RNA sequence: GUCGAAUUUGGGUAUAGGGGCGAAAGACUAAUCGAACCAUCUAGUAGCUGGUUCCUGCCGAAGUUUCCCUCAGGAUAGCAGAAGCUCGUAUCAGUUUUAUGAGGUAAAGCGAAUGAUUAGAGGUUCCGGGGUCGAAAUGACCUUGACCUAUUCUCAAACUUUAAAUAUGUAAGAAGUCCUUGUUACUUAAUUGAACGUGGACAUUUGAAUGAAGAGCUUUUAGUGGGCCAUUUUUGGUAAGCAGAACUGGCGAUGCGGGAUGAACCGAACGUAGAGUUAAGGUGCCGGAAUACACGCUCAUCAGACACCACAAAAGGUGUUAG
RNA sequence: GUGAUUUCUGCCCAGUGCUCUGAAUGUCAAAGUGAAGAAAUUCAACCAAGCGCGGGUAAACGGCGGGAGUAACUAUGACU
RNA sequence: GAAGACAUUGUCAGGUGGGGAGUUUGGCUGGGGCGGCACAUCUGUUAAACGAUAACGCAGAUGUCCUAAGGGGGGCUCAUGGAGAACAGAAAUCUCCAGUAGAACAAAAGGGUAAAAGCCCCCUUGAUUUUGAUUUUCAGUGUGAAUACAAACCAUGAAAGUGUGGCCUAUCGAUCCUUUAGUCCCUCGGAAUUUGAGGCUAGAGGUGCCAGAAAAGUUACCACAGGGAUAACUGGCUUGUGGCAGUCAAGCGUUCAUAGCGACAUUGCUUUUUGAUUCUUCGAUGUCGGCUCUUCCUAUCAUACCGAAGCAGAAUUCGGUAA
RNA sequence: GGUUGCGGCCAUAUCUACCAGAAAGCACCGUUUCCCGUCCGAUCAACUGUAGUUAAGCUGGUAAGAGCCUGACCGAGUAGUGUAGUGGGUGACCAUACGCGAAACUCAGGUGCUGCAAUCU
RNA sequence: GGGUCGUUAGCUCAGUUGGUAGAGCAGUUGACUUUUUAUCAAUUGGUCGCAGGUUCGAAUCCUGCACGACCCACCA
RNA sequence: UUCCUCGUGGCCCAAUGGUCACGGCGUCUGGCUUCGAACCAGAAGAUUCCAGGUUCAAGUCCUGGCGGGGAAGCCA
């Protein structure tokens, strides 16, 4: 799909409480950081005889996911996010859409 | 090769033509449905006669082809070609299907039995009703004799009971034979290659003009 | 080995036991799903109305 | 049961791989794309290419 | 496999009608509901939003709710041994009076009617509705009417 | 079979159970071996098979919905009992009538939309294939295919204008009707409306029929979750005492009289007795009851004799009867 | 592994194993090293064996194809 | 004598390690397996004119696509046919007339749409925030999808209005853990500050066996609990298939239908073939064939007695009473 | 009664071919500085009501007109269907009792009605 | 025994899924050359085994009636 | 019966939705040689086995038909 890098949309920033400008960007993940409270339990678990201890997924089925905005405010720099439906190609910069033209 | 036509013989199911969801079917046996001098006029074959069903069955394509070639041979070599027009009332439309199964000594171990069995196409058929007409036959009174037999000589080839009735009735028309004829006394009985156009009460007047001049040629 | 899949039967006679009796009416039904906007006034309405007759029979 | 096992050559490396497998196990099928590209003049070890 | 949608089964059901497609006269916008009328369910099938679903097509409910252009309507439906009570929101295309309360209250009044002139002067008004009751004696003369004797019709084939 | 040797054999000794031993059979290891014997965990676990002990009285079902690595099992809803509670002829009903809605089946239709399909007829070619007169012509004549116009025969579960029967929604008042004016932060141009009210007026003919064996309400729990048969509608299959659906009635869970015989058919459902009358079925005898009465048909060198039911067809006969 | 003697044991290392290379921008654990921070800690560089890369190996496991035209009767196909 | 701070030994870490240990190897299914997905869903039909309604029933479809293919406003009307204009012809562009949709609306199909929901143009991001109520599946749980409001901030249009994604019916996901946004809010329990960690509200990372285990095979060396809920013998219904017999008559037969044959059609019988289903038996009915022995059926090879022939005699063929 | 503006029901109102229309209204009709929009003042924009014409639009009438609407003991109590029988038939199917009841076809009649406001020999 | 079909000039064979027989080999004649084989040209030779539907009609369409090829055939 | 595969220049085959489409052998013209080969210069030829839908375009994308080839057929 194609996706504008502005939008304009409310904002809840307490000091906006209207529509102002906002840059999107993709969101995503980030690096999974060790001593998280899960991380610790599974090492603890995993420690010791035993072997795997926690199911291991294997029956991958969908080949898509769902894409995530990331929505910066121009004033007060809070961030909001909002969703999309699934898409299997997506894109920021996007070179519009002209009807006039042939193949 | 052909399953006998007791397995079809009355109506079980309802009708399943051929269409953009059927697609695929074989050929009907019959292809001519009417025999004869069919570019006589109306006036020209008086009398008219009429092959009944007294039964709620359906006949089968080849059925209907065999009973068509007997009586037309019959009615070619008795009468003369040019004595008669027969005229087929029925077309088959109704699809027959069929499960093949397999026949071999020892298919069991591959034949997976009733599992999945909706049938195949391998035959058209027509259905009839009490009282629905088969075949019909117009001729010159002077031959009625021959036609009644001739049909009463095709009738075997038909499963159940048919009658065969005179009508009283001229030619394919749906008029009596006097009224008819005193309609065809006045002007406006107006025949074409086969069938006859009627004057009506009805439309635009200088039309009715134009056509059967002589009714308003008084 | 299959087995009888789906049936209506006896259905009919097990609902009839017991009366598919109505299941009943009631002054003032209740105000849930109705027009928030109308109900905020109504509240109001019989506010001042219940003080009215008060002060009438005062 | 039937039990599939099929012989492929790398598309790459062009090197040849098999394996066999019971005929239920989804191995992943990837993804591939012909786009009839053009070629202009031949630089130094890289190329140089040219979309429409 | 199987399917059952929330429109399944509405082929015909919601076909307009013959030579009646297109716009909806404006009387239905002209029309004014009131809490408590009883109204019937019809679905429009040119106005896609706020349609019934195919189940309450030719019931009646009894409305208790007004908005800006739709209607609360409410609905008695049997599931299992007993009855319950379902809220609707639906669009004034679907919607229609049920004339059977018009002429209702017409029966009201005239009754009110009848009571108070009766009352006038006691004859006991008698407003009680009575079925058809069987007709009393009469007389018939034949005079200019002398009576046809008819006969059964013997059998011709008339074709 | 072999019988001077890879021969046979006594006694002592060594190898011990996931171990030994094996000229290899998964063979032998104290009648036990594709993992010896003894005791303990151990009364191991079992959605699986068998059994489950006195009497009488009252009420009395389900093989169906949804979810589950669920399909020989559970949870859940339903059907049933028990305990009752608040009241005293009602905020009722597997019913009818009046009024008023909705439906796309049965039927019907195709010279009405779509699709299929037999046949001729009349035109139209600046325009199909052609031929004849022709060098050709936007020239003429025939023929075959289209195209158009008016007709003709037959069709549709996934076609249709029209459109039933049976089933199906709602209303037939007191929680009602009419008059006056009070509240509101809602609404209106506006005390205009909307909703809720004060006060006043109208009762047993208070707004169709019939019945009501009391009406309403709450808790808790057993068993069940393999169904089958009959009429009618109907799917796959040539068909089945086949498989799968809808409504109702049964069997299961049910005895009694009849169908000789039978779970489903007909009649009719049951405390213990006496008397009277019948249902379905019968009245030559077995066998209770007229070898009753009356009008006709039939002689069979395989007659016939009662629904479900225990089978018969196409086609023929100067046998016989009536048309 | 094969199973007296005689006569022979043809071709294939692409695949699975085995073995031998290690000059190497391949990959890498613990330990150790460097930087940031106040510290927990984070990020890097380096890294043995192993795997990857490259040879040998069939009396190792094993394998050892199709389609057309063609000759003075026809047929077939030495040949292509 | 040799060897030497190297071996060896001890502890961690990487590699190798069916030699050995533990465990698994979905469900539906006209037995099981192979096949297919009817396992989560959608359109039409089966479906019997409210709703609901099964089968490994029929014809198809989904795990996507879209900053416009969303929202508002304005202007215009499509497919096709006829008639005309240089290259240009059957198809290039332009004009007129007819044109109820026969076109188009992302996709499968069905509804719906003409100053539009279709084509072109202009401006935008309501495809936004806060939780609630309601409809479908339904236990009146969840998920998905959808409807009508309220309180804000906006877009569009001059305005009434419309807008909480795609004209409507499908296009998708629980607990734990990780991660992101908001609040910068609460806690680290002897008292403080900063890192770090843990909490509240709202999303994402996926379970397609789609209410959601982490999982390869063989057994004829096999074992246990059971099942006639379920296959191979036998038995029962049916007769597609096999076998046997009729009815009509185009022809064969030097002429001539029926001396003897008999196509295209059509009516039947049998269960000695092979099929369909799974009703009885899986706490066992000994399951092919050959040998011997008894009885029964007739659809008659011969023998007995007859009729017919394309029966001169001989030989032969058809048929009848006959087991 | 005619006409105009806004409508309600939505063909008895549509379609084809002709004929007629006083007055007013409506209409065609003349022009391009301004606001405005197009390839084009053709539509749309603005000004005049002056220069003209009922030719057209529109309204009404005509047609053994197409269509549409209504009705009829025309077709037909037919097709179909609820309930019952130890009814008939080998069977497909069919009559009877108590009830409901079509469509096609034929014939006859009709060819817009109406609300509010304003104007008109 | 049952299904599946194909047989066309002396020989092989395309035949066109519904109108009239194609091609090659073969043989005869002619040109070439001292005559020939090779090469080229032109003829010759096919009612496509018996009956029906029949489109104007049928080798061609199929149906039954010939000969030659393909596969099928208890059971435990 | 199912499932799969294949059909393209005369022959064998290759094919990117974006050019009537590619190679090798083969064929044709000219050259060398007394001649034919080999050799040297150049060319040409295909309704992608029959009908529809999609696309702007389809050999290709797919659905419906024809011909060919391969696998399956076990516990009784
Ligand atoms: N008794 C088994 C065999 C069934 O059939
Ligand atoms: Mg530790
Ligand atoms: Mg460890
Ligand atoms: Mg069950
Ligand atoms: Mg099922
Ligand atoms: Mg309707
Ligand atoms: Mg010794
Ligand atoms: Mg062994
Ligand atoms: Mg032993
Ligand atoms: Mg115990
Ligand atoms: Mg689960
Ligand atoms: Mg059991
Ligand atoms: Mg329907
Ligand atoms: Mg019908
Ligand atoms: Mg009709
Ligand atoms: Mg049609
Ligand atoms: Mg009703
Ligand atoms: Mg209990
Ligand atoms: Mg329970
Ligand atoms: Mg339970
Ligand atoms: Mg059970
Ligand atoms: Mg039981
Ligand atoms: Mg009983
Ligand atoms: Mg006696
Ligand atoms: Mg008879
Ligand atoms: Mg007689
Ligand atoms: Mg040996
Ligand atoms: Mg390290
Ligand atoms: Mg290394
Ligand atoms: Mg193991
Ligand atoms: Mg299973
Ligand atoms: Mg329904
Ligand atoms: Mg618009
Ligand atoms: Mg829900
Ligand atoms: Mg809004
Ligand atoms: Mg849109
Ligand atoms: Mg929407
Ligand atoms: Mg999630
Ligand atoms: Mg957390
Ligand atoms: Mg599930
Ligand atoms: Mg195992
Ligand atoms: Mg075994
Ligand atoms: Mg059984
Ligand atoms: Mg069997
Ligand atoms: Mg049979
Ligand atoms: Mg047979
Ligand atoms: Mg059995
Ligand atoms: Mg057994
Ligand atoms: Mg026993
Ligand atoms: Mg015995
Ligand atoms: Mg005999
Ligand atoms: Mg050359
Ligand atoms: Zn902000």
């Amino acid at each position: 799909v194609n996706v504008p890098k502005t939008r304009k949309t409310y904002c809840k920033g307490k000091t906006c409480r209207k529509h102002t400008q906002h840059k999107v960007t993709q969101y995503k993940a980030g690096k999974a950081s060790l001593f998280a409270q899960g991380k610790r339990r599974y090492d603890r678990k995993q420690s010791g005889f035993g072997g795997q201890t926690k199911p291991v997924f294997h029956k991958k089925a969908k080949t898509t996911k769902k894409v995530v905005l990331r929505l910066e405010c121009v004033k007060c720099k809070t961030r909001a996010q909002l969703t999309l439906k699934r898409c299997k190609h997506f894109e920021l910069g996007g070179e519009k859409k002209q009807k006039g033209q042939a193949l | 090769a052909r399953r006998p036509a007791r397995c079809y013989r009355y109506q079980k199911n309802k009708p399943y033509p051929k269409s953009r969801y059927n697609r695929a079917v074989p050929d009907s046996k019959i292809r001519i449905y009417d025999l004869g001098k069919k570019k006589a006029t109306v006036d020209e074959f008086p009398l008219c006669v009429h092959l009944v069903s007294n039964e709620l069955e359906q006949l089968s394509s080849e059925a209907l082809e065999a009973a068509r070639i007997c009586a037309n041979k019959y009615m070619t070599t008795v009468s003369g070609r040019d004595a008669f027009h027969l005229r087929v009332r029925v077309h088959p439309f109704h699809v027959l299907r069929i499960n093949k199964m397999l026949s071999c000594a020892g298919a069991d171990r591959l034949q997976q039995g009733m599992r999945g069995a909706w049938g195949k196409p391998h035959g058209l058929a027509a259905r009839v009703d009490i009282g629905q007409i088969i075949f019909s036959v117009r001729t010159k009174d002077s031959n009625k004799d021959v036609v009644v037999e001739g049909l009463r000589r095709a009738r075997y080839k038909f499963p159940g009971q048919q009658k065969i009735i005179l009508s009283k009735k001229w030619g394919f028309t749906n008029l009596d034979r006097p009224e008819y004829l005193k309609k065809r006394e006045a002007g406006e009985v107006k025949d074409d290659g086969a069938f006859v156009k009627f004057l009506s009460k009805k439309g635009s007047l200088e039309n009715n003009i134009r056509e059967f001049p002589e009714y308003f040629a008084a | 080995a299959k087995s009888k899949n789906h049936t209506a039967h006896n259905q009919t006679r097990k609902a009839h036991r017991n009366g598919i009796k109505k299941p009943k009416t009631y002054k003032y039904p209740s105000l849930k799903g109705v027009d928030p906007k109308f109900r905020r006034n109504h509240k109001h309405a019989l506010h001042g109305t219940a003080k009215a007759l008060a002060a009438a029979k005062k | 049961h039937a039990k599939v096992h099929l012989v492929a050559i790398d598309i790459f490396t062009g090197k040849k791989l098999e394996d066999l497998s019971p005929s239920t196990h989804n191995m992943e099928v990837p993804v591939v794309k012909r786009n009839e590209y053009q070629l202009l003049d031949i630089d130094d070890g890289f190329l140089s290419l040219m979309n429409m | 496999g199987k399917s059952h949608g929330y429109r399944s089964r509405t082929r015909y059901m919601f076909q307009r009608d013959f030579r009646k497609h297109g716009a909806v006269h404006l009387s239905t916008y002209l029309k004014v509901y009131k809490v408590g009328d009883i109204v019937d369910i019809k679905a429009n099938g040119s106005i896609q939003k706020g349609m019934p679903h195919k189940f309450y097509q030719g019931k009646t409910g009894v409305v208790y709710n007004v908005t800006k252009s739709s209607v609360g309507v409410i609905i008695n439906k049997m599931v299992g041994n007993r009855y319950l009570e379902k809220r609707l929101n639906l669009r004034v295309e679907h919607i229609k009076h049920s004339k059977c309360r018009q002429e209702f209250l017409e029966r009201v009044k005239a009754n009110a009617a009848k009571r108070a002139e009766a009352k006038a002067q006691g004859v006991a008004v008698q407003l009680k509705r009575q079925p058809a009751q069987p007709r009393e004696s009469r007389i018939v003369s034949t005079e200019g009417n002398v009576p046809q004797t008819l006969a059964p019709v013997p059998y011709e084939t008339f074709i």
